[PDB]
C-alpha cells in the first residue's frame, strides 16, 4: 500500500 | 508550454510550525485569486502556524473547503482560501471533465518545497481508482495512479498529463507508483463564484 506523502517530522 | 510555466509559478512551498520548529513540509498549488489546492491530510497534524511561501498565518487567516466526491467521500484535495493575499494566475481552465487520460500517456508532477526546492518528476499514467487504502489504514477516493518516482513532501504538487491539462494534486505514492487526487474544472468553477 502507498503512503500519504506529506513530509512529517 | 506556457502551462508548465503557469503551474510552476503558482506552486508554493508549505510548512507547518509547532513550538517554533518546522514539523511538516509539502506544496500548495495556487488555482485562482488567493485559493490554493493542498493535501487534506495536512490538517490532521498538530500546528500553531502555517507558512505559505514564507508567509506565516493562523487559522483565522483563511478558510478550508473540502470536496465531496461521489463514489459507489472526502477527497484528499482540499482548497485553502486566504482572506487576503497576492493573486495567482487563474488556471481553472486547465483542469477537465471534457476528457480523460489513458494508461501510458505522459505524466508530469510539479514540486516546490523546502526539502528539495523546485523540481519536476515524470512518469506514465495507469488508471483511475475510486478508493485507495494507504499503509496507515486510511482511505482516499477519486485517485489517478501513475508510474513515477515520488517521495514525502510532493503532496499537493500539481500533476499534468496532444493538448495538456491538470489532473489534480499529488497525494500519496510508493514502490514506483504515485497517486493524485483528481479535480474537476466545474467543481473549481463553482468554488470560484462561491468565493467570488
Amino acid at each position: 500500500a502507498p503512503a500519504k506523502q506529506l513530509l512529517n517530522f | 508550454t506556457d502551462l508548465q510555466k503557469m503551474v510552476m509559478g503558482n506552486t508554493k512551498p508549505v510548512e507547518l510550525i509547532l513550538d517554533g520548529k518546522t514539523v511538516a513540509i509539502c506544496c500548495a498549488t495556487g488555482v485562482f485569486g488567493t485559493a490554493y489546492l493542498v493535501p487534506r491530510h495536512l490538517f490532521a497534524e498538530k500546528y500553531d502556524k502555517i507558512m505559505l511561501d514564507g508567509r506565516a498565518m493562523t487559522d483565522s487567516d483563511y478558510r478550508v473547503f473540502e470536496f465531496e466526491i461521489k463514489v459507489k467521500m472526502l477527497s484528499d484535495a482540499a482548497l485553502m482560501v486566504l482572506h487576503r493575499g497576492n493573486k495567482v494566475r487563474d488556471i481553472t481552465k486547465h483542469f477537465r471533465d471534457t476528457a480523460r487520460m489513458k494508461k501510458g500517456t505522459p505524466v508530469v508532477g510539479v514540486v516546490n518545497n523546502a526539502d528539495v526546492g523546485r523540481l519536476i518528476f515524470s512518469g506514465e499514467a495507469l488508471t483511475y481508482k475510486d478508493i485507495v487504502v494507504l499503509m496507515d489504514g486510511d482511505t482516499m477516493p477519486g485517485l489517478f495512479a501513475y508510474k513515477a518516482a515520488t517521495r514525502a513532501g510532493y503532496a499537493g504538487g500539481a500533476v499534468l498529463a496532444a493538448d495538456t491539462f491538470i489532473v489534480g494534486t499529488h497525494s500519496a505514492g510508493g514502490n514506483g507508483v504515485g497517486y493524485c487526487s483528481c479535480v474537476s474544472r466545474s467543481m473549481l468553477q463553482k468554488m470560484k463564484a462561491h468565493v467570488d
